[PDB]
């Protein structure tokens, strides 16, 4: 197929703002473009047809352009409905499509607020353990959640998520779960999530001894 | 103008499904119809196509031989025979359809329907507390929650006191461990002082399970 590729993968904006994602085609497809938006649980709903013209009653602010390899899809004047995920694709062959622009609600910086939390006894008992990492409404949405026990970095037995954005103070909150058995947890001491983000001026680490 | 979509599930691998898509408003007789997917937090790749008689039909190369896309005419429906089923064949499914025809973009598109191929089996979710602490506090602020662990498929619903509170409430994505089986944490931030003063219970439901747990979560 016809591969195709959008810059940038995600964008912050503030309601207001004039933005622009483009949109590139591995060889030459003419005015064969359209541009797609889609918010979080919905299907894709059609903006642009044939490069530059507008789908049914999508917003005068709405903007096509290019012709050939590099296409442009420009929103004049951003509003708080325009925030989601646009797609580019091709229909001068078999359908191929851009592997996305989230555009995002940009605000202040903040810094996530960090908690931990040991596994319970209920869990334990079962013979499993999962320690909790919280970081709560922060911006921008990268972050890096490292976990360590006994001062060792851990790889590949941890687990992140994040939410939308709080759409009241748009901020970001993140969950990652370390899980061990009984065993290496009964046998190791010291629990830290270390929190890397450009609200703190240092990693912040949040730990407990075990016991 | 409306495609609605019937038929997506939970299957093994080697198993089938069959999609449904009742087309509306139109003359669906005279388009050609399409099947897209979308794998979890992925982009959008076509499936397969039939021209307007249903007397052509055509398949991307990962979906041929095993997927059957046909239509009846008649009853203005779009069907996707599903075999063979894979664990990479697991995605939301869409119809879609050129409704304007000089356009060449899918004007309609149907509401969804997933398909999820997974050898686990349907689970209850183990939920365990987030116990309020030392660690946990950060200002006035104390966090508290619940670990819904171990269940199999989604959805599981999350509320604290029964919807009475939903203030600070942060209800996270599962996770799918190597298990196969999900996992997410519901948190609220609340005042230290209110631990407790007021009682917090979770209120975890998963209805593919007939299970329903109501988790007291204290300090």
């Amino acid at each position: 197929d016809i591969q195709m590729t959008q810059s940038p993968s995600s964008l912050s904006a503030s309601v207001g703002d004039r933005v622009t994602i483009t949109c590139r085609a591995s060889q030459s497809i003419g005015s064969y473009l359209n541009w797609y938006q889609q918010k979080t649980g919905k299907a894709p709903k059609a903006l642009i047809y044939a490069a530059s013209s507008l789908q049914s009653g999508v917003p005068s602010r709405f903007s096509g352009s290019g012709s050939g390899t590099d296409f442009t899809l420009t929103i004049s004047s951003l509003q708080l409905e325009d925030f989601a995920t646009y797609y580019c694709q091709q229909s001068y062959s078999t359908p191929s499509f851009g592997q996305g622009t989230k555009v995002e609600i940009k605000r202040t910086v903040a810094a996530p607020s960090v908690f931990i939390f040991p596994p319970s006894d209920e869990q334990l008992k079962s013979g499993t353990a999962s320690v909790v990492c919280l970081l709560n409404n922060f911006y921008p949405r990268e972050a890096k959640v490292q976990w360590k026990v006994d001062n060792a970095l851990q790889s590949g037995n941890s687990q992140e998520s994040v939410t939308e954005q709080d759409s009241k103070d748009s901020t970001y909150s993140l969950s990652s779960t370390l899980t061990l058995s009984k065993a290496d947890y009964e046998k190791h001491k010291v629990y830290a999530c270390e929190v890397t983000h450009q609200g703190l001026s240092s990693p912040v680490t949040k730990s407990f001894n075990r016991g | 103008v409306q495609l609605l979509e019937s038929g997506g599930g939970l299957v093994q691998p080697g198993g089938s499904l069959r999609l449904s898509c009742a087309a509306s408003g139109f003359t669906f007789s005279r388009y050609v119809m399409w099947w897209v997917r979308q794998a979890p937090g992925k982009g959008l790749e076509w499936v397969s196509y039939i021209w307007p008689s249903g007397g052509n039909t055509y398949y991307a190369d990962s979906v041929k031989g095993r997927f059957t896309i046909s239509r009846d005419n008649s009853k203005n429906t779009l069907y996707l025979q599903m075999n063979s089923l894979r664990a990479e064949d697991t995605a939301v499914y869409y119809c879609a359809s050129s409704y304007d025809f000089w356009s060449n973009a899918f004007d309609i598109w149907g509401q969804g329907t997933m398909v999820t191929v997974s050898s686990a089996s349907t689970k209850g979710p183990s939920v365990f507390p987030l116990a309020p602490c030392s660690r946990s506090t950060s200002e006035s602020t104390a966090a508290l929650g619940c670990l819904v662990k171990d269940y199999f498929p989604e959805p599981v619903t999350v509320s604290w006191n029964s919807g009475a509170l939903t203030s600070g409430v942060h209800t996270f994505p599962a996770v799918l461990q190597s298990s196969g089986l999900y996992s997410l944490s519901s948190v609220v931030t609340v005042p230290s002082s209110s631990l407790g003063t007021k009682t917090y219970t979770c209120n975890v439901d998963h209805k593919p399970s007939n299970t329903k747990v109501d988790k007291r979560v204290e300090s």
